[PDB]
Order: C-alpha cells, then structure tokens, then sequence
C-alpha cells in the first residue's frame, strides 16, 4: 500500500494511526522516529 | 470490538462499477483505522485499501490504484469502497476490517461479500 | 498487491500463520476448520 | 527472536539488477516467515516480498511482480532479494523482517539498506 502523495517535510507517517503526523508532537519524549529528529533537534 | 456488516457485492461485467458498504456498530472516524481486503480462490488475503485516523491518509494497492476509492461517512457510520473499471482479476471475496488506532492488527472483520467480474 | 504466482489446490487452504498452502485434512478435526475446508471435511476421507 | 544483518544495496542505474542479502543468526527454513519491505521518504512502509514455512509459498507486491524474487539459502542462513529491471520507483530503504511461524507480526528487523535507482 502507498498513498497518492506523501507526508510534508516536517511530518512523518505514523503507522499506528496510519496518518501523516507533525513531528513537533514527538520531539523530546524518548521514543522519537528519526525523520523528525532533524526538525526536533533543530529546536531549542 | 466494533462489529462490521458488509453489502454491495455481486456479479458484474468487466468495466462496470460497484460500491461496497460496511456498516459499523460505532463511530470510527477518530478511533479506528479501517481497511478493505480481498481473497480470491486459492489465493491469500491481500489488503486493497486503508483509511487512517480522521481520514488524513488513504493508501491503495497498486493493482487497484486510480480505480478504487475507500471513503468513510461518520454520520452514517459506514465505510465505502467504490470500484470503477472492474477487471476479472478483481474477482474475490471482499472484507472490511477495523482496528483501534493503538492496535497493530485488524481484529474486527465483516462476513465478506462476493464480487465476480466476467467478460 | 501481496500475492503468490501460483495458487493453493482445491483441497488446500492458505494458512496465514504459516503463510503457506496447507492440506485441509489436517485442519478438520476440531476448532477453526477454515471455511474453504469445511466442504472437504464434511465429505471426510 | 532472530537477529538479521542486511547487505548489498546502493545506487544502480535503471534497468539494471541488484541482489540484497540478509543474514540470520539461526536457521529459518522450518521456523520463520521471512519478508522484504521497503519505505520511501514521506511514504509508508509496504511489503515487497514474503516467503513462508519451508518455502512453500512466495508472495510479491504487484508493482514488483515478475521483477523481484525472494529466496532462502538454509545452509548459508541467508535471505536473498534479487531485483531485476529496476525502476526509479524502487528507490527506498529496504528491510528484511522475520517472525516465528506461530506469531502473526514480524518481530525481527534488519538495519535497512538504501537502494537508489538512477534515471
């Protein structure tokens, strides 16, 4: 299975919800998917 | 778990359309990921289409891409599979399935409905 | 998508756990006789 | 629980071939279902190929059917994915997964390997 399009840059595909999810929600918490970690590490 | 009831299957000729429906015993829009699967004689069950939390993401099998559409009416508590450009290889028993957004596997299943496509 | 080149034979069913065509004669002596196998196992041997 | 270590990937011109390898820590022939999955940037992870108990049945995604082949050398304890007539759409991270034949979900995963198909 594949989506017609793709999640936007600052998003990630959450497999449990089967949905694009903004990476700002997982930044911090220790269990972060890495495609977030540029954005998430680029924080302060 | 939520109960599912399917309908809409039948015997059609190639190129025609068919709409399958799956009524749920409760709301799923923000609680359940939904899917249409299909199994042909002697074949394994394959995933056809999946719609995720709050209908943010839909995914389709490549063989059905552009021809099928999975959708959901939350008021009618009903999942739909719109099947256009039906081909003989679409002949199968079609199931709807649901799983809580915090569960990895589909644990709710409808009884299935037969779809046959002749030429 | 996700399908095998061939297909199980008439008196077999696809076992999802094993991911393999399996003879029904082994799955007709209680419990979860796969619906495709119930015909064969109502006719027994 | 088996451990899987992948090899083989890289950059390859379109229309050429590439063999991915996945070494296991223990024997898998009569014990584990094996699979190759792939994931593109911004995309979801999808199954590409699956080989079952004692290599009885092999299953392939429709996009790769006739081009990819999954195989298993039990003496080498190695899972192979041969990829012929590669296209740019095959560009993704490829993972090898395995699950005991009594477990429904794939519980072991390889590190992943990048496969990029030049145009």
């Amino acid at each position: 299975l594949q989506m017609a399009g793709q999640c936007s840059q600052n998003e990630y595909f959450d497999s449990l919800l089967h949905a694009c999810i903004p990476c700002q929600l997982r930044c911090s918490s220790n269990t972060p998917p890495l495609t977030c970690q540029r954005y998430c590490n680029a924080s302060v | 778990q939520v109960k599912l009831e399917e309908s809409g299957g039948g015997l059609v000729q190639a190129g025609r359309s068919l709409r399958l429906s799956c009524a749920a015993s409760e709301h799923t829009f923000s609680s359940h990921v939904m899917g249409w699967f299909r199994q042909a004689p002697g074949k394994e069950r394959e995933s056809v289409a999946v719609i995720g939390w709050r209908d943010i993401s839909t995914s389709y099998a490549d063989s059905v891409k552009g021809r099928f559409t999975i959708s959901r009416d939350n008021a009618k508590k009903t999942l739909y599979l719109q099947m256009n450009s039906l081909k003989p290889e679409d002949t199968a028993v079609y199931y709807c399935a649901a799983r809580r957004i915090d569960a990895a596997d589909f644990d709710s299943w409808g009884q299935g409905t037969q779809v046959t496509v002749s030429s």
